[PDB]
């Protein structure tokens, strides 16, 4: 606890992104070089859309493990310190964390095979979550220590659950499907931001973290509440240089995408 | 350095005036008036004040106009938001400097509140204020700094309220349907246009895919000029690995190069049957046979017909051949019969 080893996990999420994204170039580079890609694409792409038996199985057991995932994050958020050293068999939320990874690790794959093209696939919004959320946990069962990291990023994930129900068809009138677009949009967007602001204020500035704002998560999405609603109370507010300077972003386009959004919602 | 330019570029828009007094009074022209003259005070007073430097922030309103002048900004939503993103910035950073200086030297003729106050703060404490969230964390506690806040408030919240609304409308949402189709080795695929609404593309893929016909890989792509709705976006979602929309007219060479007509096994052309005027779809529908056909000769067309005697105008087009399977589903000529 001297010293932190917050870059230890920041620096395998960089590197799994930069070395997963070159090894697609690298690929196509080889393919210039130089069947099971016919039949595994057009399978997964049925998985992964539902329309198999065994696909319904898969598209239903991921909507209920992403709604599991974030609580696994509520309540590891309720702990007052950001690094704690711990063995894996000590605590079992680790150990069911660890369960959950695996699952939306080979999940990735799916996706990948059914991925028409690569390079895009790479960079899709989608992927950064699990760039910077499992390769952090293997990193933490390997130095023997659990970091708050950027683990508020399956937040996100509350974003295609219009997708999984449309997969289902259970969404059917169009005014269904948009009225749970925008509430998905709205709850990922409120628990994420959250999130970024837990993490900043109680790490504290980098490189030197003297600057420590206590502040519990939940006290934070009672924060981002009256901070988007332009109520400013200011019993709660932003310490840290670097919570002030994401807030100031937020407040640029959290508050103009929410402009078209509550309206077309109470209708 | 950078002043003596800022000198010289000065007159040299002096010159270009047609009108001298106009000029003097021009808003830039005022940024060189309270920028250059206290920096030759400063060679020779021997000291340096913050004072008004801060108006070069004020230059930033320029830029669209450097923009243009270069031809690089040409279609208006390009050029509408980059004035709206540089004077929204501009006004932002000057706001800030004003605040910065008030606060900072304190209230005149005693200066003895100056309240330390850092200018990135200060950034900080404008885009709260324009937001109308007011924290209370930090606030201004001088006089003057209080009056310019009032005089802000008045104007500045008008300038967030236009400005943030229409930068991030401009941007828009992305083009979700769009781009060229993915070639595949031995693939047959088919483009089918037209009347494309959720009432025909339901009824033909459940036909087209069906447990009793012959099993058979063929893709459907569908293109179309309006954004489908959420209705049609999910009926495709759920036929993500056989059905395949694009966005844009059969009328385009682009976009037919975009679905491969060339390489499509057929080419079916769906009709509005519940339409006011016949005459008009029906010649609508011939049009796009044409736009195919100038294509390429050698494409097998299918096209949902109304009315009979419109059936004279492809029959006479040089392209129509019947022997290599195009044909016309006359919908009077099989109703009536
Ligand atoms: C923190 C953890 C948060 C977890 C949940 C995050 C939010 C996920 C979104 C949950 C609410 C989405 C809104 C649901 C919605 O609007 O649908 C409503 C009705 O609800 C539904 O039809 C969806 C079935 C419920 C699925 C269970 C959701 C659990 C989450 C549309 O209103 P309607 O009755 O007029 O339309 C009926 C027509 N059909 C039947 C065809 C749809
Ligand atoms: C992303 C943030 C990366 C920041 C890396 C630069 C750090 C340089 C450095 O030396 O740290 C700090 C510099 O800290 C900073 O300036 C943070 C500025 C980051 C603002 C985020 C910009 C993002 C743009 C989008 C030096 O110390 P100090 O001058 O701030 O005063 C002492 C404060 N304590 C005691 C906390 C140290
Ligand atoms: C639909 C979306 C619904 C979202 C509901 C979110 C409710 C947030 C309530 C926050 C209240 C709060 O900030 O108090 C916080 C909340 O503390 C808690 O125990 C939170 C437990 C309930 C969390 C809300 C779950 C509701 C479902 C007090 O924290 P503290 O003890 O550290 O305060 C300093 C002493
Ligand atoms: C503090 C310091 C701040 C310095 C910068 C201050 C802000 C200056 C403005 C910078 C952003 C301007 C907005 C740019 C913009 O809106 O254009 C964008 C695209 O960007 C551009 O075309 C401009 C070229 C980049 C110029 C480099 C800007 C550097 C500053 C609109 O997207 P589009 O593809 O749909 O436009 C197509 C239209 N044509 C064909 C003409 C390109
Ligand atoms: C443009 C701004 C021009 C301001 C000139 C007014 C100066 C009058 C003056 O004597 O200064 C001050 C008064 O300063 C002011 O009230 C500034 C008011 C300017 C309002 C701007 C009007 C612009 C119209 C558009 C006298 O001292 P005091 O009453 O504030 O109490 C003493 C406290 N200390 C010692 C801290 C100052
Ligand atoms: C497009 C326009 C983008 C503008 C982004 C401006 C972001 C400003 C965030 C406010 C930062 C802030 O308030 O903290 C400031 C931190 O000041 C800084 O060091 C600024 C460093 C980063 C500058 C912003 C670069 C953005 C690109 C508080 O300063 P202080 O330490 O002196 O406070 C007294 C103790
Ligand atoms: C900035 C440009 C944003 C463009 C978004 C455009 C948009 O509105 O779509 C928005 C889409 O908004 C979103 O999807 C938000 C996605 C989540 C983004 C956050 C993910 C990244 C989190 C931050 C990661 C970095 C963390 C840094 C700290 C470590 C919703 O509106 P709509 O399209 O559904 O409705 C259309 C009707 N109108 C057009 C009127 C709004
Ligand atoms: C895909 C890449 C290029 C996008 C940019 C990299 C981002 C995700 C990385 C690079 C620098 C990283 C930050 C470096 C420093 C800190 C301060 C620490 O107290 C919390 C984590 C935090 C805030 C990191 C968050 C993630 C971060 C912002
Ligand atoms: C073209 C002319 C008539 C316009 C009005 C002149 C303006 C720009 C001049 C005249 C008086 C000047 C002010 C005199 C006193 C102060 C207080 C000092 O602490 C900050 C500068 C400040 C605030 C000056 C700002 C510039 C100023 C307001
Ligand atoms: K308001
Ligand atoms: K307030």
């Amino acid at each position: 606890l001297k010293v932190r080893k917050y870059w230890c996990f920041l620096l395998s999420s960089i590197f799994t992104f930069l070395a997963g994204l070159l090894v697609v170039l690298l690929w196509r580079a080889f393919a210039f070089v130089c069947t099971f890609m016919t039949e595994a694409k057009d399978w997964a792409g049925e998985l992964i859309s539902g329309q198999t038996t065994t696909g319904r199985i898969l598209v239903v057991l991921v909507f209920i493990l992403s709604i599991a995932s974030l609580i696994i994050y509520f309540v590891d958020a309720s702990s007052e310190e950001v690094e704690r050293c711990q063995k894996w068999s000590n605590n079992i939320t680790q150990q069911i964390d660890l369960a959950f990874n695996i699952f939306f690790m080979v999940y990735f794959f799916i996706r990948f095979i059914a991925a028409s093209d690569k390079l895009w696939f790479m960079l899709e919004m989608y992927s950064f979550v699990d760039y910077f959320t499992i390769p952090p946990s293997f990193v933490s069962i390997y130095l023997d220590r659990t970091w708050i990291g950027l683990r508020f990023l399956r937040a996100l994930r509350l974003m295609t659950v219009p997708d999984i129900l449309q997969y289902l068809n259970v969404l059917k009138t169009s005014s269904s499907i948009r009225l749970a677009q925008l509430v998905s949009i709205f709850i990922s967007v409120w628990l994420t931001a959250a999130g970024i602001i837990h993490l900043l204020e109680n790490s504290g500035d980098p490189l030197d973290f003297d600057n420590a704002h206590r502040l519990s998560y939940w006290t934070c999405v009672y924060f981002l509440i009256v901070t988007m609603s332009t109520v400013g109370y200011g019993d709660v507010y932003c310490e840290t240089v670097l919570g002030r300077t994401f807030l100031v972003f937020f407040l640029l386009v959290g508050l103009a995408i929410f402009a078209s959004c509550i309206p077309e919602i109470i209708d | 350095a950078f002043n003596i330019f800022f000198m010289v570029y000065f007159f040299i828009r002096f010159i270009a005036a047609s009108d001298k007094l106009w000029f003097m009074l021009e808003m830039y022209s005022f940024v060189d008036y309270f920028t250059i003259p206290p920096s030759f005070v400063s060679i020779y007073l021997d000291r340096t004040w913050i004072g008004l430097r801060f108006l070069r922030a004020l230059r930033l309103m320029t830029v669209p106009d450097i923009l243009q002048y270069l031809n690089v900004l040409k279609t208006s939503s390009s050029i509408r938001l980059a004035q709206l993103v540089s004077i929204f910035i501009s006004v932002w950073l000057t706001a800030a400097g004003i605040i910065h200086l008030l606060e900072n030297s304190g209230d005149p003729l005693d200066f003895d509140n100056a309240h330390r106050l850092s200018y990135w703060t200060c950034v900080y404490f404008l885009i709260v204020t324009m937001s109308t969230v007011g924290y209370g964390d930090v606030y201004c506690e001088t006089v003057l700094g209080r009056t310019f806040l009032v005089f802000f408030l008045l104007v500045g919240l008008a300038i967030f309220a236009s400005c943030i609304p229409e930068i991030i409308d401009l941007i828009g949402t992305r083009a979700k349907y769009g781009g060229t189709l993915k070639n595949e080795k031995g693939r047959r695929h088919i483009v089918v246009c037209g009347h494309i609404t959720y009432e025909s593309v339901s009824h033909f893929l459940k036909d087209f895919l069906h447990e009793d016909r012959e099993d058979v890989d063929v893709e459907v792509v569908f293109l179309h000029r309006k954004p489908p709705d959420l209705e049609l976006e999910g009926l495709f979602k759920r036929h993500f690995t056989t059905v395949e929309f694009f966005q844009g007219t059969i009328m385009n060479p682009i976009d037919l190069q975009r679905v491969k007509v060339h390489e499509a096994d057929a080419c079916l052309v769906l009709a509005n049957k519940y339409c006011q005027d016949p005459d008009a779809e029906d010649a609508a529908n011939i049009m796009r046979v044409i736009s195919i056909k100038n294509y390429s000769d050698d494409i097998r067309v299918i096209i949902q017909l109304m009315q009979y005697h419109n059936k004279a105008y492809l029959l006479n087009i040089p392209s129509w051949d019947w022997k290599q399977g195009d044909d016309v589903i006359c919908l009077a000529e099989l109703k009536l019969g």
